[PDB]
């Protein structure tokens, strides 16, 4: 039952400081190593450290220099603070429970968070513009009718995509992001539906980008 | 059969 | 101070048994765990402690150890099994390494063909003085595709943005192009083309102002 959700900033410029917070749900802060672990882009996992609820800390030797777990039991929250970050500090930033007690599974990591991308770049941070893509037969080859929202231009990544706020999800599919060379981001979210069906429902896609602070539902109309 | 991180949370030593 | 080192990929076909090993001298008296991760998720922990498996871990999923070599055994692999594979350790002093990951591929998937959808600029873009035309090209196998652009009949070569195609969570492959025009240039012409061409066929779509 143990939830774990990272926040984070999303960009971060070069020589500052990455601050990530973890919130830790459905279970006790107790008899665990609350562990961040992150991933670049295309690249294998790397550990960082952790924290008990003591207070006491492990870090990879490599990085310890420049890293700082801490924890505030009374919010069931630990946060990561990494000074001078450089690009080789993008990455997905994972937050991950190791089991500390007697019948545990030794030194691994049995539920992690979702991950939070951090980008270190100088460029700033850019929300969407979204678009609605208006229901269309003759869009398609598939043999059904074809509707969705066009997000452009944000950064960094990523926008995620839901509709009407998670009621619509059979026929949902939310496309990768392409690198623009602008290096601007853009995806686009296609709902695959019956004709007959258009004009029974209204459709909305909800579009979260929270590295800019930004949220948009856009209308998808005839 | 082989040595773990035990680390400030485990009554690993019995 | 110590490396995993494991092989970046293994091939094999289904309901074969793939084998992926994982060495260094720290695991004679190091454990280690073996993580599987699909594309765009959490790694899901597979094998604690050399050879226990998690409750959730079928039994097809085995671990083992001898010497400085530990192996991830997986019985009867089907496409499903698609994914990277990640060993790690510890030692006493709190030094955790992960290997380098091993890529499963399984091989002798059918093809699929690609479903196409293009969509037109939105009067809303339009009116941003923009146009952007959509291809979006999904459920295809293998993952490789190529995408032409035309505006009537002539190719269109600048203002293209495409996508490396990336797995579904179905195992086929998507891929997305996007066309730049200005809305003049949209205008200006009766029909445009996105021509997506997988495995030697082509499933082309058209619009028109």
């Amino acid at each position: 039952e143990v939830q774990l959700q990272e926040s984070g900033p999303g960009l971060v410029k070069p020589s500052e400081t990455l601050s990530l917070t973890c919130t830790v749900s459905g279970g006790p802060i107790n008899n665990a190593y609350w562990t961040w672990i992150r991933q670049p882009p295309g690249k294998g996992l790397e550990y960082l450290g952790y924290v008990y609820h003591t207070g006491v800390t492990n870090y990879n030797p490599s990085l310890k220099s420049r890293l700082t777990i801490t924890i505030d039991t009374s919010r069931k929250q630990l946060s990561l603070s990494l000074k001078f970050v450089t690009a080789a500090d993008s990455a997905v930033y994972y937050c991950a429970r190791e089991w500390a007690e007697d019948g545990d599974f030794g030194n691994a990591f049995h539920v992690w968070g979702q991950g939070t991308m951090v980008a270190v770049s100088s460029a700033s941070t850019k929300g969407p513009s979204v678009f609605p893509l208006a229901p269309s037969s003759k869009s398609t080859s598939g043999g059904t009718a074809a509707l969705g929202c066009l997000v452009k231009d944000y950064f960094p990544e990523p926008v995620t995509v839901s509709w009407n706020s998670g009621a619509l999800t059979s026929g949902v599919h939310t496309f990768p992001a392409v690198l623009q060379s602008s290096g601007l981001y853009s995806l686009s979210s296609v709902v695959t539906v019956p004709s007959s069906s258009l004009g029974t429902q209204t459709y909305i896609c909800n579009v979260n980008h929270k590295p800019s602070n930004t949220k948009v539902d856009k209308r998808v109309e005839p | 059969r082989k040595r773990i991180h035990i680390g400030p949370g485990r009554a690993f030593y019995t | 101070s110590y490396v995993l080192t494991q092989p970046p990929s293994v091939s094999v076909s289904p309901g074969q048994t793939a084998r992926i090993t994982c060495s260094a001298e720290a695991l004679s008296n190091q454990y280690a765990y073996w993580y599987r991760q699909r594309p765009g998720q959490a790694p899901l922990l597979i094998i604690y402690k050399d050879t226990k498996r998690p409750s959730g871990i079928p039994e097809r999923f085995s671990g083992s150890t001898s010497g400085t070599t530990v192996t991830l055994t997986i019985s009867g692999v089907q496409a499903e099994d698609e994914a990277d594979y990640y060993c790690q350790s510890a030692d006493s002093s709190g030094d955790y390494v992960f290997g380098g990951g091993t890529k499963v591929t399984v091989l002798g998937q059918p093809k699929a063909n690609p479903t196409v959808t293009l969509f037109p600029p939105s009067s809303e873009e339009l009116q941003a003085n923009k146009a952007t035309l959509v291809c979006l090209i999904s459920d295809f196998y293998p993952g490789a595709v190529t995408v032409a652009w035309k505006a009537d009949g002539s190719p269109v070569k600048a203002g293209v943005e495409t996508t490396k195609p990336s797995k579904q969570s179905n195992n086929k492959y998507a891929a997305s192009s996007y066309l730049s025009l200005t809305p003049e240039q949209w205008k200006s012409h009766r029909s445009y083309s996105c021509q997506v061409t997988h495995e030697g066929s082509t499933v082309e779509k058209t619009v028109a102002p």
